[PDB]
């Protein structure tokens, strides 16, 4: 397959922005559209609008390009529009691209990527924040081959979204901050969402490693009373709290949230020193676990298989 | 008989006196199965969506308040994105693809609630606007509850 739109700074493209390809992008377009953004760093924020269907943005490398900007609640934007690249669009692919929002620690939420986009594909992305770097907002979304790196709450959300085969990489935070890699938003408990990461890497950055008994890292937080995140068959680093995961505000949704583990492994797998939560559970029965697979939490292959994306559909590799 | 359905449905819902209201607000309610409450309930949904989305313009429109208009367009970009994703709400229940039908109206919910998100600290929310959150996120729910109850 050859690309729809090129976008280079160059000269080289169809385009010299991003935001100008997604706009002559079709509306509603019943196959994958392409844009193809050649390397460099593009200084942009960016929309993909519901209209903008089946639209897939692809780079030259997650390394080689990126979509910067640095919008965040400190300087007076909203949580939901400091992303640097937002999506929407039914069906988004997103691959071989870096998303950041450099505005760092100082500036407290300063999303990189927001989705909420049904049906969504983020593959072999580099997701690059501090606080709230991957706002997985709402819909169905799969994330395989990536690495997402933050501080706190660095996924958080209510999409029903599973991680696959990711590098989810906790950072170096600011004086006394304490790194949370998800805050799961689900309100209601009539609600099918929630996070599951699988086959995943929980490691510490480079500058973190030497200083991790100052700065401790926490699977997740409940940020709203229904919270449901589950971490499976993954590798924990010894960044990993051993109380596992942290409360928001006192024993607020302690007893409403669902937080599991199954199956992990490495130095901060260990479960013994876990917190007592009636809404924490050491899983065990791999049918407590089915529920967080690709096939039953976001119903996978009725469209996984048309992306051309790998993906593992039920509980192992 | 009121139809035995709406006894499955309110007391799950987290405001079932409005649930109530809201069903019982159709004339033919007891000739409805879980399909046609689901449908009903869709269209009260959005249309508190849609009117919603008027009374976030109307609050923009006396706006100068830099901050304070961002959180209003937060509020009306999230709306939008409710209104669409009941739209499409309907056509999975008529497909009977009902888990599409919940994670569309628990998307539809969280338009709502990220308003709500968006307004911590000042400047804040106006009353009418709370209210009108409060009310999209309570009908999303019977729709969510409804779609948990079909096959």
């Amino acid at each position: 397959i050859i690309a729809n739109a090129v976008v280079a700074q160059d000269g080289t493209g169809d385009y010299q922005t991003l935001a100008e390809a997604v706009a002559a992008a079709p509306d509603k377009s019943k196959t994958r559209y392409v844009i193809y953004v050649k390397r460099g760093t593009y200084k942009e924020n960016v929309e993909v609008a519901s209209n903008k269907m089946n639209l897939m943005i692809v780079g030259d490398g997650m390394y080689a390009t990126t979509i910067t900007g640095s919008l965040n609640v400190v300087d007076g934007s909203t949580t939901f529009r400091s992303a640097t690249l937002a999506a929407v669009g039914q069906g988004f692919i997103l691959q071989d691209i870096c998303i950041q929002n450099t505005a760092g620690p100082a500036k407290d939420q300063a999303v990189a990527l927001r989705v909420g986009a049904d049906m969504s594909v983020i593959n072999r992305c580099r997701i690059d924040a501090y606080q709230d770097t991957l706002y997985a907002h709402s819909q169905r979304q799969f994330y395989r081959d990536s690495y997402v790196t933050g501080t706190v709450d660095f996924i958080f959300g209510n999409a029903a979204v599973v991680f696959q085969k990711c590098q989810l990489v906790a950072r170096k935070p600011g004086k006394y901050q304490q790194n949370m890699v998800t805050a799961q938003g689900r309100t209601d408990p009539n609600q099918a969402t929630g996070t599951s990461i699988q086959f995943c890497n929980i490691i510490a950055s480079s500058d973190l490693e030497p200083v991790l008994k100052e700065f401790p890292t926490y699977l997740g937080r409940p940020w709203k009373e229904y919270s449901r995140t589950v971490v499976m068959e993954s590798y924990l680093g010894g960044l990993i709290n051993p109380a596992g995961w942290a409360e928001w505000d006192g024993d607020f949704a302690l007893k409403t949230l669902y937080y599991g583990e199954f199956m992990n492994n490495g130095p901060g797998a260990g479960t013994s020193k876990r917190v007592k939560w009636p809404g924490y559970h050491v899983i065990t029965d791999p049918a407590k676990a089915m529920p967080f697979t690709v096939a039953k939490l976001i119903q996978g292959g009725s469209w996984l298989r048309s992306t051309g994306v790998a993906y593992v559909d039920g509980l192992y590799d | 008989f009121e139809n035995h359905l709406i006894s499955e449905i309110c007391p799950k819902t987290r405001n079932p006196s409005l649930c109530l209201q809201a069903l019982e607000s159709d004339p033919r309610s007891a000739s409805k199965d879980l399909k046609g409450l689901g449908q009903f309930s869709i269209d009260i949904a959005q249309a508190s969506a849609k009117q919603t989305s008027k009374i976030i313009a109307s609050l923009t429109n006396q706006a100068t308040d830099p901050k304070l208009k961002g959180r209003y367009e937060t509020c009306s970009e999230n709306y939008a994105d409710a209104i669409d994703s009941l739209g499409q709400a309907k056509q999975f229940l008529t497909s009977g693809d009902y888990n599409s039908l919940n994670i569309y109206a628990s998307a539809a919910f969280d338009g709502a609630g990220t308003c709500e998100d968006s307004f911590e600290g000042p400047p804040n929310i106006p009353t009418q606007l709370h209210q009108a959150d409060l009310k999209l996120e309570d009908l999303c729910d019977i729709v969510l509850v409804i779609s948990n109850l079909l096959p």
